[PDB]
């Protein structure tokens, strides 16, 4: 999943295999040097698209002012009821309309989605 | 400790003119090389640019050894001058201004020569993924 | 012993030279040393929850800067010497790197003020002016109209048409000395006209294109 | 304009020289004055703007310059002259601007002249008829914007037109454009879409990674840092994996010069025109805003990485599309 | 003969070539009455041809709120392609950055060959004319301290823009000429900088000599452009939301200084427009400039 970089040369190391080891290796076009692959696996994709918009969304989004802020929930982590209610407006957020809450205590980061 | 402790006040001298033009070298910290192995370092003005425009060219244990090529600065002194300060037997500190400023970047490890060739071989393997429709 | 050599004893040594930022006008300032070349004293203190460096301005030099510390982290820096004899040495390795920042002792109005000093003249704008300058000039004749005429009376570009044999020899001269010759260039040698030179030149050479054009004149094989 | 402008356009000009005699002139402080008519008899006559439309004359004030004129000779003798005041030409004055006389005159002066305090001025009078310039609505220099077009074969563009105080008469315009993800050749479609940019002066768009490598950075992992500040994101390193495919070992920042530079709107037959010509190029053609001067390629690196950063946040979705109906997009 | 063959010919070219000649720029001003004057005067023309009948940059857009007048647009095949700017809005003269610059560099600004890739994530990028001249870690620091001195006036003057986009993790000012910006009186906590002493010198002008750049270098009144008024909360009504009550916001960092200013000349003319369909107010700006006075 993760790119492999040469250590000899700093340049991208592409997966080759050899019958007698049964070990993926990657190698690299400029230069000799060559390491086992743990992870074995040569490509991967997603259609899923199910990456959480907490993650994407962060602490410092709470602090501004034009977004709405409701006393009604609080957060959890450290019991402030003040807190900032917005859209995810992120990509494939058409299916799901949820709230999205980030604690506007300085320092708190703690995100949850009602 | 001893030297929180411990106190020193030196008088500084800056030298209105330097009989030795003062420059800055810089090495790449990700390289790691180190002064003490190079068995010697041969410092001339790169020959592809062949004074001080010219880029400072340093070879070590060789030209084929090694190779780092100086990164010249436009401007220097132009957002600020630097001083550089030299400890003294008296102790007394002298600070020198900086003529110029040069990075040091080792040359690729690969090297060898590409040329018009080989902008052709990399256009024909493109070629050969067009020809195929699957 | 050798000006391509690099010598590399700072290198070897390690020894802990400082690379420090200093403001321009304390540049200046600090240029300006007083006597063969002192600018102050520098008073380092150390304590347990931090370390405070700071230079102090000779009082004849004005007649105290903290320093910010840098991390030399992620870079390595050394110091190497160019003489005017082009010889080459390492002076050290900068161990760390400081800038001169004043703190409190610069106003508002100062610093903006000294960058306008520093500029010390305005830039240039367009002035208005009452009434109108004198566009209209008048000189009996033309400065440049009259250095050509005196140079045209001071010297006469030919002569007259003489000695066609003198001239002759001077044209073999010129042949002797390149196969071909241009009748430009055998006009400023000979004073003979134009003219005449080509009726000269025709008897003994005969003008060649060399595939070029531009026909240039050349002695006759025959 | 009439203040400053004026002067700085003459002050940032080129010195003229000429030879082998070198004669150079240079054009330094402007003089202006209160604009005047000059009549038959020569005599100059302070122009009023209700006379000149009476009269069709054109309110229009004379222009001065101070030329310096050094010349060599080849003997190591140079000739200063100091022509000051020299005519350059008229330049039509705004009604009520304060170089225009009507300003800085009260109203019982301007009753005098026969001109109402109460009209507001601005136009101003050529041929006895009055001219007030219209503003124009123009996109903002110096600007990235992303749009995405169907027609477009590319699936996203950005547009950043760039200049330097609008001193070039011409603006240039650099655009980043996303290859669509669909792929005519399946194996075009494996490798993925390729991040094409077109340039000024291109015969055909090149590649981010080759531009990348001119500008410097031969190394795989620099060109990667400028394209993509953080790369916890495996789905951009995706994007991006093509453009590594296409270019990997060719990282000889003077190949990739030359391969713009045959691949460009003018061919230099030597192979330095070429290097020449690509350079000089991608110095002040490319991102001129970024740095006139050569130095400071590095910066152009950064700012080149910013727009392709954000093609590559409008194909994730995360970046919305600039509008060009905001009105702070207009200038 | 070129500025003078340029004006008269209304097309924006070198006399020699023709190709590159702007269309509509300087137009015969219209003396039929006092009003169609004023109106000649602020006019703006779009880029786009009349014969264009792209529906985008005729409609109009809720960014123009406060910088034109909806009601005064020219009818005929082109349709709101002329327009003519708000009294409140003021286009830009424009000032140079470098002393903005100055002021960037020693408020920790940090230069991008230092910086490392991944510091460029951790701290927001600066743009000023769209040129990425540093970084700064802190947005809401350096962001404080350029409004502070903007509304000093000493360093920034309140035309500039300082856009704060957090969510982007960029922070871009503009000092670029041909900005439009429209004064508005900026509201802290729960009161208006503007008061009723500021108001009771304004209103004495003969020994006070009080102007608008007073207010302007009192800071109580701000310039902002549409791309800071993105940024910018705003309040419709000062008194009404200012008294506790379910208001949008109780932080909006501007209000509106009237709604009536946003009206154009023509609008102005027409008595009760609200109370008036709006293509009707539209069809008398036409009849305001032909009226014969
Ligand atoms: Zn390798
Ligand atoms: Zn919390």
């Amino acid at each position: 999943v993760g790119i492999r970089f040469c250590q000899e040369c700093n340049n991208m190391l592409y997966p080759k295999e050899d019958k007698e080891n049964r070990i993926l290796l990657y190698a690299c076009r400029n230069c000799d040097y060559q390491q086992e692959a743990d992870n074995s696996c040569i490509y991967v994709n997603k259609i899923t698209h199910e990456v959480d918009e907490l993650t994407q969304i962060i602490a410092d989004v709470s602090q501004d002012p034009t977004l709405p802020r409701t006393e009604d929930h609080p957060c959890q982590k450290c019991g402030h009821k003040e807190a900032v209610f917005f859209q995810s407006h992120s990509a494939r957020a058409e299916d799901a309309m949820r709230l999205y809450y980030v604690c506007t205590a300085p320092h708190c980061g703690h995100r949850w989605t009602e | 400790g001893p030297s929180s402790q411990n106190v020193t006040e030196y008088v500084v001298r800056v030298p209105k003119n330097t009989t030795k033009k003062y420059n800055i070298m810089a090495f790449n910290a990700a390289d790691k090389v180190n002064f003490a192995t190079w068995n010697q370092a041969r410092l001339e003005r790169d020959l592809s640019n062949k004074p001080e425009d010219q880029p400072w060219l340093l070879r070590v244990n060789g030209k084929s050894g090694r190779k780092f090529k100086g990164i010249k600065k436009g401007g220097v002194t132009e957002n600020t001058s630097y001083y550089i300060f030299t400890q003294c037997p008296d102790g007394a500190f002298e600070a020198f201004p900086v003529h110029n400023w040069y990075n040091f970047t080792p040359l690729a490890r690969h090297r060898t020569l590409t040329a018009e060739e080989a902008e052709e071989e990399w256009e024909r393997r493109n070629k050969v993924l067009n020809h195929f429709s699957i | 012993a050798e000006r391509g050599e690099l010598d590399l004893t700072g290198a070897k040594q390690n020894t802990g030279v400082w690379l420090v930022k200093v403001p321009k006008y304390l540049s200046q300032q600090w240029a300006k040393a007083s006597g063969r070349g002192e600018v102050g004293k520098l008073r380092i203190a150390k304590t347990q929850g931090r370390t405070e460096v700071s230079f102090t301005l000779n009082e004849d030099l004005a007649n105290e800067h903290p320093f910010v510390l840098q991390s030399v982290g992620g870079q390595t820096l050394t110091v190497f010497t160019e003489s005017s004899s082009d010889k080459l040495s390492l002076e050290g390795i900068v161990v760390q790197r400081a800038e001169c920042r004043p703190a409190a002792s610069e106003n508002y109005m100062r610093l903006k003020r000294l960058q306008i000093e520093e500029s010390s003249k305005p830039v240039r704008l367009s002035q208005q002016l009452d009434k109108v300058v004198t566009t209209n000039y008048k000189p009996v004749a033309n400065h440049q109209y009259n250095i050509e005429y005196e140079r045209k009376k001071k010297e006469d570009g030919k002569r007259a048409r003489a000695d066609k044999q003198h001239v002759l020899d001077m044209l073999f001269s010129a042949f002797e000395k390149h196969q071909y010759y241009n009748l430009k260039d055998l006009v400023d040698i000979t004073k003979q006209p134009v003219v005449y030179l080509k009726e000269i030149l025709k008897e003994i050479g005969v003008q060649n294109v060399k595939g070029i054009h531009k026909n240039t004149w050349e002695l006759k094989p025959e | 304009f009439i203040q400053m402008s004026v002067q700085r356009i003459v002050e940032d000009a080129p010195p003229i020289d000429l030879q082998p005699p070198r004669y150079l002139l240079k054009f330094e402080q402007i003089y202006l004055s209160k604009p005047t008519h000059w009549e038959r008899d020569g005599a100059p006559s302070p122009m009023m703007p209700n006379e000149a439309r009476l009269r069709n004359l054109t309110y229009s004030a004379p222009l001065y310059v101070d030329i310096t004129k050094t010349v060599i000779k080849e003997g190591e003798e140079q000739l200063q002259t100091q022509h000051q005041k020299t005519f350059i030409g008229k330049i039509p004055i705004m009604l009520r601007s304060t170089y225009c006389l009507l300003n800085g005159l009260t109203d019982r002066d301007l009753c005098e002249l026969n001109e109402c305090p109460l009209d507001p001025g601005g136009y101003f009078i050529i041929n006895g008829s009055e001219k007030v310039l219209i503003a124009q609505e123009k996109m903002a220099t110096n600007t990235v914007y992303v749009f995405a077009k169907k027609d477009s074969k590319y699936a996203y563009t950005g547009e950043c037109r760039s200049c330097l105080e609008n001193s070039s008469r011409p603006t240039s315009t650099i655009w980043v454009s996303m290859l669509a993800r669909g792929g005519q050749g399946a194996k075009k479609s494996a490798i993925g879409q390729r991040i094409v940019a077109t340039l000024p002066y291109i015969k055909q768009e090149v590649p981010i990674i080759i531009v990348f490598r001119a500008l410097g950075f031969v190394s795989d992992r620099d060109i990667l840092e400028h394209i993509i500040y953080d790369f916890e994101d495996p789905e951009m390193m995706e994007m991006v994996k093509p453009s590594l495919d296409e270019a990997f070992v060719i990282q000889e920042q003077n190949v990739a010069l030359n391969f713009i530079g045959s691949r460009g709107a003018k061919p230099g037959v030597t192979k330095e025109k070429r290097i020449k010509y690509a350079k000089e190029v991608l110095q002040k053609e490319m991102l001129p805003h970024v740095g006139v001067s050569d130095f400071c390629e590095t910066k152009k690196a950064y700012f080149l990485g910013y727009m392709v950063h954000r093609l590559l946040l409008a194909a994730l979705g995360r970046r919305e599309l600039d509008d060009r109906d905001h009105y702070g997009n207009k200038r | 003969d070129g500025l003078k063959y340029s004006l008269a010919t209304g097309n924006w070219g070198d006399q020699k070539k023709a190709h590159q000649a702007r269309a509509g720029v300087s137009q015969v001003l219209n003396r039929l009455t006092f009003a169609s004057t004023l109106s000649h005067l602020r006019r703006l023309n779009s880029p786009i041809g009349r014969d264009g009948k792209l529906a985008k940059p005729r409609q109009l857009h809720n960014t123009l709120w406060g910088m034109v007048c909806p009601a005064e647009t020219p009818e005929g095949h082109a349709v709101g392609l002329v327009k003519n700017l708000a009294l409140m809005a003021y286009i830009s003269v424009g000032s140079q950055p470098s002393p903005i610059l100055e002021f960037l560099e020693e408020w920790s600004m940090e230069n991008l060959e230092e910086i490392s890739p991944a510091a460029i994530a951790d701290a927001t990028k600066i743009f000023v004319n769209g040129c990425w001249v540093g970084i700064h870690k802190d947005p809401e620091q350096l962001m404080n301290t350029l409004r502070k001195l903007r509304r000093q006036m000493d360093i920034i003057v309140s035309e500039v823009s300082m856009i704060r986009d957090i969510r982007e993790r960029e922070i871009r000012i503009y000092t670029d000429a041909g900005r439009i910006c429209r004064p508005l009186l900026i509201v802290e906590k729960q009161k208006l900088l503007l008061k009723k002493r500021h108001i009771d010198q304004l209103k004495e002008r003969e020994y006070n000599n009080y102007s608008w750049q007073d207010l302007v270098a009192s800071g109580v009144v701000e310039y902002i452009d549409t791309l800071e008024e993105e940024t910018v909360m705003l309040a419709m009504t000062p008194d009404d939301l200012q008294e506790k009550e379910v208001a949008y916001c109780s932080t909006y960092t501007h209000c509106e200084i009237h709604p009536s200013m946003i009206l154009g000349v023509c609008a102005s003319i027409i008595p009760f427009p609200d109370h008036n369909q709006s293509p009707r107010n539209t069809y008398q700006s036409a009849m305001g400039k032909q009226a014969m006075g």
